[PDB]
């Protein structure tokens, strides 16, 4: 099967900004047998350019294809606001059909440092069985955030999972949500919970605890 | 000028086989090959394979053990069929069609898409429970446990019953083959009276509300 390796994960860029996305195969793609796709949250691939450099009927000229052999570019030449997306590209010229991995196209604006909640579980969860402790971080930019769970001063790892929000269609900033989660058991156990957030907006990591039971 | 329907159902156990139908409306259904094609939450997508109106099949060699892809030309349709399914096999299930009968086969035509999640659970609606902190625009939340399928929507209200603009929302995480999401409402600070909000979710195996008591 046919790598198709795509590069930069992410593009930061301004509306305005040319952008050029690379599409890297691991053997020469035949005739130029290439498409591009754009896709949106929750929607379809929709396609944008076939055959390497044709566009789709309705696709804006501000899109171009080239390349050929093992690597090929898509350019979009000044981003338009709608612009803003995930981009795919995929080969049809050897058999399985494959696809790369993707490249977000996203909007660069001024850093935002995030503003931090952290909170405690519920008394009711903590009936339950499991302690769900919260922290929100709101309005960042740029996307990349450390957070860091510290319980006693033991720097957690391995119980927390976090989700991201999509870039505000407003304001462009991002807000992540993450959960360290024990058993009752455990939470019980020990006393100084603490979030440690570090972002390149902030001069000093930030951090917000709590005491068990003093919330 | 063509749309394709696509249905089957969207949770499974492990083990249990995958099936899901496309319908093509418009266009020929001839000749054209027909492919399926899959997207796990949050990654690329991968081909399964493709049939045309003859019978002929391509499949990935990643899932031909275990894929069946056939057609039915008296109903212009075509189906998947995915055995002994796990974890990995949660995915947004596409059918696609090629622009022309002999050009390459990239995809012009696509199905709206079908989550299908293979989990050891059983659907439940979600468990809630409220989220008091401890900048002028005070934060209260929400939090959905032990919910499955994958498919919530939150709500707020005030106590006097007015929506609550203010929403921000994440992305679910995946725990022991169930889900769990959060949300928040920004209040700003200087409002001290309301001793609380309501949260709401709306999910199809139930909904529920939890007041989440103001602080300070």
């Amino acid at each position: 099967e046919i790598v198709l390796t795509q590069s930069p994960a992410t593009l930061s860029l301004s509306p305005g900004e040319r952008a050029t996305l690379s599409c890297g195969a691991s053997q020469s793609v035949s005739s130029n047998y290439l498409a591009w796709y754009q896709q949106k949250p929750g929607q379809a691939p929709r396609l944008l350019i076939y055959d390497a450099s044709s566009r789709a009927t309705g696709i804006p000229d501000r899109f171009s294809g080239s390349g050929s052999g093992t690597d090929f570019t898509l350019t979009i030449s000044r981003l338009e606001p709608e612009d803003f997306a995930v981009y795919y590209c995929q080969q049809y010229g050897s058999s399985p059909l494959t696809f790369g991995g993707g490249t977000k196209v996203e909007i660069k604006r001024t850093v935002a440092a995030p503003s931090v909640f952290i909170f405690p579980p519920s008394d009711e969860q903590l009936k339950s069985g499991t302690a769900s402790v919260v922290c929100l971080l709101n309005n960042f930019y740029p996307r990349e955030a450390k957070v860091q769970w510290k319980v006693d001063n033991a720097l957690q790892s391995g119980n927390s999972q976090e989700s991201v929000t999509e870039q505000d269609s407003k304001d462009s900033t991002y807000s992540l949500s993450s959960t360290l989660t024990l058993s009752k058991a455990d939470y019980e156990k020990h006393k100084v919970y603490a979030c440690e957030v570090t972002h390149q907006g902030l001069s000093s990591p930030v951090t917000k605890s709590f005491n068990r039971g003093e919330c | 000028e063509v749309q394709l329907q696509q249905w089957g159902a969207g949770l499974l156990k492990p083990s249990e086989t995958l099936s899901l139908t496309c319908a093509v409306y418009g266009g020929s259904f001839s000749d054209y090959y027909w492919s399926w094609i899959r997207q796990p939450p949050g990654k690329g997508l991968e081909w399964i394979g493709e049939i045309n109106h003859s019978g002929s099949t391509n499949y990935n060699p990643s899932l031909k053990s275990r894929v069946t892809i056939s057609v039915d030309t008296s109903k212009n349709q075509f189906s998947l069929k995915l055995s002994s399914v796990t974890a990995a096999d949660t995915a947004v299930y596409y059918c696609a069609r090629p622009p022309h009968d002999t050009s390459g086969h990239y995809w012009n035509y696509w199905g709206q898409g079908t989550l299908v999640t293979v989990s050891s659970g059983s659907a439940s609606a979600p468990t809630l429970f409220p989220l008091v902190s401890c900048t002028s625009s005070v934060a209260v939340g929400c939090l959905a446990q032990d919910f499955l399928p994958d498919s919530i929507t939150f709500s707020w209200k005030y106590k006097n019953n007015s929506d609550i603009s203010s929403t921000r929302g994440f992305p679910s995480v995946l725990r022991g083959g169930k889900y769990a999401a959060t949300s928040q409402v920004l209040l700003p600070s200087k409002d001290v009276t309301d001793e609380h909000v309501v949260c709401k979710v709306q999910h199809p195996n139930g909904n529920k509300e939890k007041n989440v008591p103001l602080p300070v």
